[PDB]
């Protein structure tokens, strides 16, 4: 066996695990970009209400 | 003996490189998906309005 | 057939990156296979033989 055999084996493990940051970091930063669409519409929703009380 | 410590850096190098793209490929993705919605939700303000 | 020759326990299996493999060599080269171990391609993994059967 050699050892070094396990020491690549331990690198494999780490090799999964950084690219499963990128897809855990992916996971969690897809409900920012509803978290910030939510905040962008309700400019549009306010300055549409806003002309409307206008015309009112 | 040494090269054991290369063979590991090459496959380390490969998922630091495979992270860097999946990293890249959610902040597209993310660009894509406020395209997807905040257009649609202002039409549907302006719809109502 | 090799099914009572080799075990799981005798192979790296269920890697992204490593395999091992079965080389048969005439009895009288086993010392130019084992100098040719480290040497005979490139990303072998160093000083990791090991003999399952001979004949």
């Amino acid at each position: 066996q050699s050892q070094g055999i396990q020491q690549l084996l331990q690198a494999e493990k780490r090799a999964a695990e950084k690219v499963s940051e990128a897809r855990k970091r992916k996971n969690r930063r897809l409900k920012q970009a509803k978290e910030e669409a939510q905040a962008e519409i309700e400019q549009y929703r306010l300055q549409r209400e806003k002309e409307f009380k206008a015309k009112e | 003996q040494k090269q054991i410590k290369h063979m590991m850096a090459f496959i380390e190098q490969e998922a630091n490189e495979k992270a860097e793209e999946i990293d890249a490929k959610a902040e597209e993705e993310f660009n894509i998906e406020k395209g997807r919605l905040v257009q649609t939700q202002r039409l549907k303000i302006m719809e109502y309005y | 057939s090799l099914a009572e020759i080799v075990k799981k326990d005798d192979f790296v299996l269920d890697s992204e990156y490593l395999v091992t493999l079965l080389v048969v060599v005439p009895k009288l080269n086993h010392n130019d296979w084992i100098k040719q171990y480290e040497t005979l391609a490139e990303m072998v993994v160093p000083r990791s033989s090991n003999v399952l059967s001979e004949d």
